[PDB]
């Protein structure tokens, strides 16, 4: 592949280099239409720059924790993180959202990674080892309520058990209404006067319910979960411009008040170097 | 090899190799040929 | 002139005409038939008394009433008196059959209500003690007699509570059952024709009963003005291709 | 000595994932087959059976009379009976339809319901059913019940009338649990003419009414239903 | 294939929408039977709802627990939890039970998988690394009595030994006396009068045998074993309506008196929407 | 590739494919055609 | 039983490896694609088309 | 494989039931000697009784 | 597949299907048929 | 370095499980057989010798 060709000196009436913007085209305009060059070739493919290979390393989606403690006496195991759940989305940390965000709808299998470290801030003996076992509930199914509710059975659901320490590994497919998932949407869930606004109302795949399987020790055990995404076999719609100002939300586009410029000021002339 | 029955299992796509900037850099209702005038 | 209306069904010696019907069932669209070598074990020659026992017994009648609940009947309990298809199973270690089930009830074009006329199998009944209480013997082979959901609790028992099949499940969800609906607006008489229906090729005809016959009244008798109020339902049931093996003394069976 | 290298994933045990075992009872032969009547392979086999919906709630306990829809001698214009069409939830949650839906998360397809009439042979009424797809009220007088997918129902011979609800939707799937972006519409029934029953008869009569879904119909993304828990283990 | 085709207005004499539902059929109607219908097709197959798929995922069937600790002066080791049995039976958890009883006979082949996890609740310096062994007691053969019994020899019984923390995992045969398993019986296991009913008299598979081989620490370890149960080759025969009440004992269909009602009363009339 | 000699050891089954019905829809004797009258 | 030996690395998860993993929904079906304008395979697709340069930065 | 053969009623002069056993040998009577059979088959080939199953634990 | 080189190190043998009880329900000298008189 | 994954049941013992081991004694030869009169291939083959039975069990 030739990345310029041979092109010498020129006296025309034929002047690819005068356009008119305005008409909305981005003329394809090369260094040969204005200076004289010589023949080189591309060497390169632009491999690296397919959105498969954009969206398909694992990115850190969530940080969540749950202890294992003895659960006598606890009125609300939710609330103790006994165990916890994460209503699921991609929106929560910013690096990858910024990425996918640069497409309107996009449609990909996921293929998610989830660490697990102990840590122990107060006087143990040892460190204990501990199974997690992570059951995806999805919506219209019992939520647990105890961290060893008849929920966590999970005969139709499924859940994987690995120790913390490891990692677990799986893949989903595509679990979309639509074609594709929509990284926006100016609408509403129906015309109520009142109703939210933007994606929200779209994203409504359940929550991942995590849990330690083991009873307690003498100490307690604090265990925090990781979980990564991978987007494999990548489809992405309609670019739009990238995201400038900071995030405030999951699923709204909202950017805080009194934000700073964005745009680098001069130090110096607009005739500055 | 695929060890595995589902298609979400499989490893990430390969390069479209597709690339087309022309919907996006391009997309005038009458054609426009570099050299000639733009507006006629 | 075939109407789906008009019908008639004779077996044995026995003979059925309804004229007015609705078709009839063939529960899981198979229709009686004997038991094959290829699925044969016991390695006894069977009995087959044919038209001495393929004929049609009919129960003794029942009353419906404006306060029914329905009736519950067990086979081959309800025949283990019937001529000699009651013989042959006391006196056989096994038997087998399939029967044809005709339900009767018949008023006039100002009456209504509407029965559902269900075969279940493998009904196995709950206790209305609850825990795991079981059902005694005798409370599930009611024989020609069948079960009245109207009746009271008995200790030992079964619940008769209607909205829950005697089972733990709702009357409503009886329809993915093979059954059929007797209106009086439409229809007179309900025929079901069971093949045999079971995980061994022959079985005991008394530690176990195959099927329960139900007739559950749903949209309730609505009689004419100063009419009486009630109708009678009888049940005539044939065995069909019956088959007994096992000869031997003569089973003694409680109560 | 091939070598190797494990990945992340390694020792997990996913409920779902399907590989071989070594069998514990080496060499044990199985009981022969028999043939049963009945053999069910689909899920999709059964939900095509219809079933009677309680669609007269209204009582304080469960009884027979929930699933009487009444209808009244001589009413005109009047409205029979109204229902969201929320599949999972209210009426048609304890259906078999209702009942299996809970197995899953999304269903997509048609619905077939029937009401089939039990009133004396000698009495004539004529109903409306009517289905609003999504994005109106539930219709409030048959005027507005008329504009929308409709049946006029003649009584007769003929005992059951089947009204489809035809697939009406933007989205390919809905949720099987209520949800609002997600929601199918409402189905109404009202007198077209009016009941009118042959003398010496008097008093309510009532149509029964079916739930069953089309060939149409799909189901999925499997899950654990809202229907049953327990708190203590069972025993003997 | 198509889900719904083409059909435009119709003045006929031929009805499909009127039935007798009194015969006992689900006639076959369609959306085009009764509105103006334009072409769409399916897309699917109804894959994931083949009661393969449906029964073929693993469901938890029992948890139970044994202790390793000084057997001395314990006069019931299996009273002491020194180790513990399991007349096996699928009807204990109730989530895969109302799953089963959706058919009368089931006949599959059984994917079990054992976890096992560690607990210390008092004091101790560490955490042990014992070894389970869990051994299939079929009826007929010598019960252990003692946590070191002649029978765990285990010399024709099949036993699996593995490591607390981890997972034992092994199928088994389809072994059922008859051609299938019934989920219901309606019988006796003779014509006694007074004889239990139902299940119970055939529901005889033995029961499943647990123990540490590890003799004593100095401190007590809680070994808590959970069951979980894969259907596979699956093979149902026979609808039945779904259970609607709660359970109450394994094998009989005794619901708990004063229930409450299943069905959700209306907020409003049969007008209501 | 079954790694193992009994066929219990094998993974799950594939897809019946089969789905039909009319046992459990249709199970009447005298067969009903849409269109033309239930009962005659 | 086929004899092995692991390597360095064995067990590391490495966030750009990119390897099978079982579907935690054996046999569940997508949603149909439909067609939609503005297909994206690249971003060499897209630098190519101009956007303004706020040059005159001095505010 | 066939466990039983069908057979019938016998009024003989050939008595497979009655031996010697005296002689050591143990004559391999069937049901179908003694009482009227129908056919059945097997089903089933005796693998998990094999020695090398037997002793293979 | 073998994966080791000596015999022992195979896995457990596969059925006989040999089967022949005669050496032991009837080692008789003089043949004995069923049905014909045991001593004559 | 092939990728693998170890699924549940790893490392775990089977007393009912048949697999190859390597021999502790590699290339030992074993004693010739030579022919013995009663070889049992079934148990099937002996429970058809008939025995005898107690069947006055009342001592
Ligand atoms: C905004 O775009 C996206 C893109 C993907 C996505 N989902 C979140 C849910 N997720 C998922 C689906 C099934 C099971 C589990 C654990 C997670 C798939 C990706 N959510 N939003
Ligand atoms: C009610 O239906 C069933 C269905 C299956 C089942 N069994 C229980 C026993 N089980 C089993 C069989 C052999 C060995 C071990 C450990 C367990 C197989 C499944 N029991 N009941």
């Amino acid at each position: 592949t030739v990345a310029s060709i041979s092109s010498g000196p020129k006296h025309t009436q034929k002047v690819p280099i005068l356009t008119a913007n305005e008409t909305g085209a981005t003329m394809p305009v090369l260094p040969s239409d204005s200076i004289e060059t010589r023949t080189t070739y591309m060497h390169f493919n632009g491999s690296e720059t397919d959105v498969e290979c954009f969206l398909g390393r694992a990115a850190c989606v969530h940080v969540t924790e749950i202890q294992n403690k003895d659960a006598t006496g606890i009125d609300n195991h939710r609330e103790a993180k006994l165990f916890n759940d994460w209503k699921i989305n991609l929106s929560s940390l910013v690096q990858l959202r910024k990425k996918l965000e640069l497409f309107t709808y996009v449609r990909f299998d996921s293929e998610y990674t989830i660490l697990a470290t102990a840590s122990q801030p107060d006087s143990a003996n040892y460190s204990s080892n501990l199974v997690v076992q992570a059951m995806y509930v999805p919506p219209g199914a019992p939520n647990p309520k105890e961290w060893d509710d008849y929920t966590w059975q999970s005969a139709s659901n499924p859940s994987v058990f690995f120790k913390v320490g490891d990692t677990s590994r799986f893949s989903v497919p595509y679990v979309g209404l639509a074609s594709a998932y929509n990284c926006f949407y100016d609408g509403y869930s129906h015309d109520d006067a009142e109703t939210q606004y933007g994606i929200t109302v779209l994203n409504h795949m359940g929550s991942m319910a995590f849990r330690i399987v083991n009873e307690h020790d003498e100490h307690k055990t604090l265990v925090k979960i990781r979980v990564y995404h991978r987007a494999k076999h990548v489809e992405a719609w309609i670019p739009r411009a990238p995201r400038a100002l900071p995030y405030t939300s999951i699923g709204r586009t909202n950017y805080p008040k009194n934000t700073e410029p964005v745009i680098k000021k001069r130090k110096g002339d607009i005739k500055s170097y | 090899i695929n060890y595995y029955k589902d298609a979400a299992s499989t490893s990430s796509a390969g390069q479209s190799l597709s690339m087309d900037p022309s919907k996006f850099t391009e997309p005038v209702k009458d054609l426009m040929l570099k050299g000639a005038p733009a507006l006629n | 002139g075939y109407s789906d209306r008009v019908q008639q069904i004779t077996l044995g010696n026995s003979t059925i005409t309804t004229q007015e019907a609705a078709n009839a069932v063939v529960c899981y669209a198979e229709w009686p038939e004997y038991l094959p070598d290829v699925d044969a074990s016991d390695v006894n020659k069977t009995s087959k008394p044919d038209t001495s026992v393929c004929r049609f017994y009919t129960l003794d009648s029942k009353t419906w009433t404006t306060g029914s609940k329905g009736w519950c009947w067990k086979l081959p309990d309800a025949l283990k008196d019937m001529g000699v298809f009651g013989q042959n199973m006391f006196f056989h270690s096994l038997g087998r059959s399939g029967y044809t089930v005709h339900v009767q009830c018949n008023a006039t074009k100002f009456h209504s209500g509407c029965l559902l006329v269900v075969v279940i199998p493998e009904h196995q009944l709950a206790s209305h003690e609850g825990g795991n209480v079981s059902v005694k013997y005798t409370f599930t082979h009611p024989g020609e007699r069948g079960i009245d959901l109207s009746s009271a609790n008995e200790v030992g028992g079964p619940v008769k509570d209607v909205l829950y099949n005697m089972n733990g499940t709702l009357l409503g969800n009886l329809l993915i059952f093979p059954h059929q609906f007797i209106n009086l607006r439409t229809n007179n008489t309900a025929t079901i024709v069971i093949p045999y229906i079971n995980s061994v090729p022959i079985d005991s005809m008394t530690r176990h009963n195959n099927v329960s016959l139900m007739v559950i009244p749903i949209a309730p008798l609505t009689v004419p003005t100063g009419a009486t109020p009630s109708l009678p339902i009888t049940v005539t049931i044939a065995p069909m291709c019956t088959e007994f093996s096992g000869i031997r003394s003569k089973s003694i069976v409680p109560q | 000595g091939l070598p190797t290298t494990t990945l992340p994933g390694s020792g997990q045990f996913l409920t779902t994932d399907d590989r071989q075992s070594p069998s514990a009872l080496p060499n044990y032969e199985p009981t022969p087959r028999i043939h049963i009547p009945g053999k069910v392979h689909n899920l999709l086999e059964i939900i095509q059976v219809d079933t009677l919906i309680p669609m007269n709630n209204t009582h304080t306990k469960d009884e027979v009379n929930s699933y009487l829809i009444p209808l009244n001698a001589n009413r005109q214009n009047e409205q029979v009976f109204g229902t969201n069409l929320f599949i999972g939830d209210g009426v048609f949650k304890t259906t078999l339809l209702g009942e299996i839906v809970q197995y899953y998360t999304h269903w997509s397809g048609s619905l077939r319901f029937s009401l089939m009439y039990t009133g004396p042979a000698l009495s004539s009424a004529k109903l409306i059913l009517a289905y609003t797809p999504p994005g109106a009220r539930g219709p409030q007088d048959r005027r507005e019940a008329m504009l929308g997918t409709h049946v006029v129902w003649d009584i007769g011979l003929q005992s059951t009338i089947v009204m489809t609800i035809p697939w009406t939707s933007g989205v390919q799937f809905r949720y099987t649990d209520p949800d609002t972006y997600t929601s199918a519409g409402f189905l109404s029934c009202w007198y077209q003419t009016s009941l009118i029953l042959p003398p010496e008869t008097t008093g309510q009569v009532y149509l029964l009414s079916f739930i069953s879904a089309c060939p149409d119909f799909k189901l999925r993304l499997m899950k654990d239903t809202q229907t049953i828990s327990q708190t203590v283990a069972l025993t003997e």
